[PDB]
């Protein structure tokens, strides 16, 4: 006799699967994200954005700012000795 | 027939045969049936090839 007619009706593999709240999260995510950026060092542009750049980008950790601030300081109190003198 | 030398009986056998020769007439009772099967089925075929195209371009 004649086959069943369920197989012909599907609406419960097609909400009934997992990767389905995977898919509504990642064509939010992903679609709605810019492929690239606008720039990663900028922050204090007035030529010390430069300073930024050179120094406290995640491109180095290089001991130069930390060198120039501790110069800065020895500068500071130094001239207040010759100021204090 | 020509076995039997009673024959006159096989003439009569032959003549019921020939004469109920429709054993039994036509059936063809899948034409009201099965075109109302056909249309639920292909709506609801139709309607999750629909769903699952349109999802698999999604």
């Amino acid at each position: 006799v004649s086959t069943l007619i369920p197989p012909k009706v599907v609406s419960s593999k097609n909400i009934g699967s997992a990767p389905n709240a995977k898919r509504i999260a990642n064509v939010v995510h992903f679609y709605k994200s810019l492929p690239q950026g606008p720039a990663p060092a900028i922050k204090a542009n007035t030529r010390l954005a430069r300073y930024k750049a050179k120094y406290f980008d995640g491109d180095n950790a290089s001991g130069k700012p930390l060198w120039h601030f501790a110069l800065g300081i020895i500068a500071f109190g130094y001239s207040m000795e010759y100021y204090f003198h | 027939r020509s076995v039997l030398k009673n024959t006159s009986v096989i003439d009569k056998i032959e003549s019921y045969v020939k004469q109920y020769k429709p054993v039994k007439i036509d059936a063809s009772k899948q034409l009201q049936v099965i075109e109302s099967f056909e249309k639920h089925a292909m709506t609801n075929a139709k309607e999750t090839e629909s769903l699952v195209s349109k999802e698999l371009k999604d």
